[PDB]
RNA sequence: GGAUUUUUGGAGCAGGGAGAUGGAAUAGGAGCUUGCUCCGUCCACUCCACGCAUCGACCUGGUAUUGCAGUACCUCCAGGAACGGUGC
């Protein structure tokens, strides 16, 4: 039994590049990498991109603190 | 015996085979419907089967009323008011009823709602071109006498006294 | 402190309560619960786009409640005080 | 339920019916019934059938 | 205080009206703290739809009021 | 701990609109903007407030905008969206 | 600490009953499992949405976040649901 | 209270999630939690157009999970 | 076949919808009585065929008296009596006075005969080839001997019921 | 007792484009009635991209099953598509 707060601190201690897909928006997603993560599955993105599918554009933030409530698949990507 | 509002209040409700509100109202020998207004519209159908009704009137405003059971009576004169009393009556059960001349269906016209209607086992029935006529008067009814209207037979009522 | 019991103490009053979808219920307000279950008497509500209905009795849950409206003559400063 | 003195010192609804229904089989059971308890011979065949009630010798005699 | 007034609605027709615009008439007999009604042969309006015993969740629920007398 | 963390985090925004009696404006998820002075508030963000003008925009269903004003209303956290405190009574 | 409906759902499983989600999905067929927080896993299930689509999967698990309504037979409210 | 959700029989199974928004994904389960949280490794998802997107081992938290079906017999 | 409260009535037409047949045989059947139940299916094994479990047996048997062979929907229907019992009716239950019964089975038990004169109501006793039944009411009476006149039970023999004498 | 399955809400908003197309009986403004011209609100038809594909309910014709049960729904073929929702 692999555990999801487990795979979260592994991705984490690895520093690899996830996107995030949000709730009830398949349109816009974000793809940065997770440096920590809390209880209620806040994300602390470092050089943060929002992807836009529908557009084919990507805009960078930064530094991102995204809830865990709007994110509703995590996968992970080799870019 | 007449209808009364606590013949009403004390007969039994409850759920038919078509998962609707009925009301029993068998076994009272009401001579003339009416008082019907302490229901408050709050059944879907009437079952008032083996009673002395001779006129199918004095109805109030019902927009539930979608069922009215009237077999084994003594119905011989349809009211000129049962669309504005009941503009969602779309079941008639008038089977076994003194109805003798087609011109009492003829305020059964106003019924847009009216699909299953039934007239078995009365003399109006045996008359010539009973169907056609009932075809041709009513278009709204679907099901007349458990049987489907068909296109011929559509043709054949429009075909005839137009 | 607590606005539940603020609410609960605004029993008889005539106020009116517009919900989420644009449903305004006015009525007397004669049973309010821990959980805002406003149960009024002799209600009138009006949907969006419809005709307005009077019921003799309603039963609003506290999360499809969006806003409140109360008359001027509520004695809001008295009431406060717990 | 009558009030009698079998139901004395008893408190409880159920138990005063179970009572009921024992005190009920015992005085019915100890009575004499002659309806069902009787032995008629019937003059249909009037040389047999002494299993005939007391109501099937009506019914043959009608 | 008294907390009586589910309680006073037992047994009784009422029609609960849902989120979506859908009306469902059927006998309320038991309650939760999540408000979830019990709605033994009840019906839906938007049409009629037979459904019998329908057990809604409190969720969906917007407003509800009487219908009419006990069966 | 309820009380200083009332008094210095975001409620303290909320408070000084009833200790100073100052006008704050609520935008609302229907569109809405009610501009009033806040009279009481909770930890829910339950808004009990008096002499209240709530502006929006209508169409149809060109379109246009309206506005209305209510004596004293009370509106629930969950649908206040957005919370604006602005030197609007001076 | 349970409820009285979570009490009627967890005594109606192993019956042909039906779960209806809020984006109009209609679970049908026996309920296997039924937790206290309207978890309802069934086997040999059945899916009539209101989409349409109707199909057959051989087990299926909704949970009770998006689920809407359950349509159950009525044999159990009669006893001991008569309160 | 807090109860987890019983996933121990469909565990190391092929089965299928929705999402809110219309997803559909396929995968094998590889662990549960109590906030309904699923773990899909090797997991493949459906695109509008109908072609499946091999995204790996993805996380899906239960505030969207809308039906879990099970492909396999379990 | 035992009459009993429930209908079955077969060789419909099964390309109608369920509840339009269903709500067809109650209208039906609300002619001769109240109906309690009705039963209609469109699988594989009970395609055209449908069935009516009616409050009381007798006008459950005057419906399938009348009807029998009433074109349906364009075939004529055969009505007749059910083989077992149904669920709600199992889950709801649980001239002279005297009459002279001739040509009477020897296999039927008192139960037999107490269930063949409980389509009349309450009577005092019964006596048991031949019986007598005696009935507390005199109409009651008429009616179980006009009714058990040439009545189909154990069709081997035949059952002649009749009223006594003096 | 506002942080994923119930009560402090992820809800709000808008229905593709064109055509010397047609109508506002009593309800648009401006060129300061009436007639005409212009512009930010629908329905009916036609054209491109019957908006698209899916399944369920449903109507016509042909066709198969005669079977004793407590039910999401029930034969198949072809045409038409009035309805529902799903993704773009």
């Amino acid at each position: 039994m692999v555990q999801p707060i487990n795979l979260i601190f592994r991705y984490l201690q690895n520093r690899s590049r996830i996107q995030v897909w949000l709730y009830e928006q398949v349109n816009m997603r974000i793809e940065g990498c997770i440096i920590g993560f809390d209880e209620y599955m806040n994300l602390v993105l470092d050089d943060a991109e929002e992807i836009h599918s529908k557009t084919k554009s990507r805009k960078q933030l930064g530094r991102i603190m995204l809830k865990g409530d709007n994110i509703t698949l995590l996968q992970s990507v080799s870019n | 015996v007449k209808l009364t509002a606590e013949l009403i209040e004390q007969a039994a409700q409850y759920t038919n085979a078509v998962r609707d509100r009925e009301l029993d109202l068998r076994g009272y020998k009401i001579p003339v419907i009416e008082n019907l207004g302490a229901t408050l519209d709050q059944f879907d159908a009437i079952d008032f089967s083996d009673n002395e009704i001779r006129k199918l009137d004095g109805f109030p405003l019902l927009r539930r009323l979608k069922t009215l059971l009237v077999n084994n009576n003594r119905i011989c004169r349809i009211g000129e008011g049962l669309d504005q009393a009941l503009p969602c009556l779309t079941e008639l059960i008038l089977t076994n009823n003194s109805l003798v001349e087609l011109g009492d269906l003829d305020p059964l016209a106003s019924l847009k709602s009216l699909t299953y209607l039934s007239i078995l086992r009365n003399p109006v029935t045996n008359k010539k071109h009973y169907r056609l006529y009932v075809i041709y008067k009513v278009p709204q009814v679907r099901v007349l006498d458990f049987q489907k209207v068909k296109l011929k037979e559509r043709q054949e009522a429009e075909k005839m006294f137009k | 402190m607590k606005l539940v019991r603020f609410l609960m103490k605004l029993s008889h009053e005539t106020v009116t309560i517009e919900l989420k979808n644009g449903t305004q219920v006015h009525g007397t307000i004669t049973g309010v619960d821990v959980s805002m279950n406003t149960h009024l008497k002799a209600v009138k509500m009006t949907l969006k786009n419809r005709e307005p209905v009077q019921l003799e009795t309603l039963s609003i849950r506290g999360n499809n409640i969006r806003y409140f409206i109360l008359p001027d003559s509520l004695p809001l400063d008295t009431l406060l005080v717990d | 339920i009558p009030n009698t003195a079998h139901f004395a010192n008893v408190t409880q609804i159920e138990d005063a019916v179970s009572l009921w229904a024992k005190l009920k089989l015992q005085k019915a059971s100890e009575r004499w019934q002659p309806d069902t308890e009787e032995e008629y011979e019937d003059s249909s065949g009037n040389v047999v059938n002494k299993k005939t009630y007391e109501d099937l010798k009506r019914q043959g005699l009608l | 205080g008294k907390s009586s007034k589910m309680l006073q609605h037992i047994d009784y027709r009422m029609r609960c009206i849902l989120q979506d615009g859908r009306i469902f008439i059927g006998t309320f007999k038991a309650f939760d703290k999540h408000m979830n009604l019990i709605l033994c042969d009840c019906d839906e309006f938007r049409e009629k739809r037979v459904l019998g015993l329908v057990l809604l969740r409190g969720e969906n629920l917007v407003s509800m009021t009487v219908e009419g007398p006990p069966p | 701990r309820e009380e200083e963390e009332f008094n210095t985090g975001p409620l303290s925004v909320l408070t000084q609109s009833v200790k100073n009696n100052t006008q704050v404006l609520i935008n609302c998820r229907n569109n809405k903007k009610l501009l009033g002075r806040v009279k009481a508030f909770d930890r829910h963000c339950n808004m009990v407030l008096e002499n209240v003008k709530e502006m929006w925009t209508e169409v149809p269903k060109k379109p246009v905008n309206k506005d209305r004003y209510i004596s004293k209303m009370f509106l629930r956290g969950d649908s206040v969206i957005v919370v604006l405190r602005n030197p609007l009574i001076a | 600490s349970i409820g009285v409906p979570i009490k009627v759902l967890h005594e109606a499983e192993g019956h042909i009953v039906t779960c209806e989600t809020n984006t109009g999905e209609v679970y049908r067929g026996k309920l296997i499992e039924a937790e206290d927080n309207m978890n309802c896993q069934m086997s040999n299930i059945t899916v009539t949405y209101r989409d349409g689509r109707v199909a057959q999967l051989e087990q299926v698990y909704i949970r009770g976040s998006k689920i809407r309504f359950l349509i159950l037979p009525d044999m159990l409210k009669n006893a001991p649901m008569l309160k | 209270k807090a109860h987890p959700p019983e996933l121990k029989k469909f565990m190391d199974k092929k089965l299928s999630l929705k999402l809110n928004g219309g997803r559909h994904v396929q995968g094998i389960l590889r662990g549960f939690d109590p906030f309904m949280n699923l773990v899909i490794d090797e997991c493949v998802e459906m695109a509008t157009s109908g072609q499946q997107n091999n995204i790996g081992m993805v996380v899906i938290r239960g505030n969207s999970i809308i039906m879990l079906e099970a492909l396999e017999r379990v | 076949i035992r009459p009993n409260h429930t209908i079955y009535i077969n060789n419909m037409n099964d390309k109608i919808k369920k509840e339009e047949l269903k709500r067809s045989l109650y209208a039906l059947f609300s002619q001769f009585g109240h109906v309690v139940d009705i039963v209609a299916l469109k699988t594989m094994k009970m395609r055209g065929q449908a069935f009516v479990i009616f409050k009381e047996l007798g006008s459950s048997t005057n419906a399938l008296r009348q009807l029998q062979g009433f074109p349906f929907y364009g075939k004529p229907m055969r009505i007749q009596y059910a083989k077992t019992d149904s669920d709600i009716i199992s889950k709801m239950r649980g001239p002279n006075y005297i009459l002279f019964l001739n040509n009477l089975p020897e296999e039927t038990n008192e139960m037999m005969l107490s269930m063949l004169f409980n389509q009349f109501p309450g009577f005092k006793e019964v006596r048991l080839d031949i019986a007598f039944v005696e009935f507390e009411n005199d109409g009651q009476a008429g009616a179980a001997r006009d009714a058990l006149q040439g009545f189909k039970i154990t069709p081997s023999h035949a059952m002649k019921i009749t009223y006594a004498k003096k």
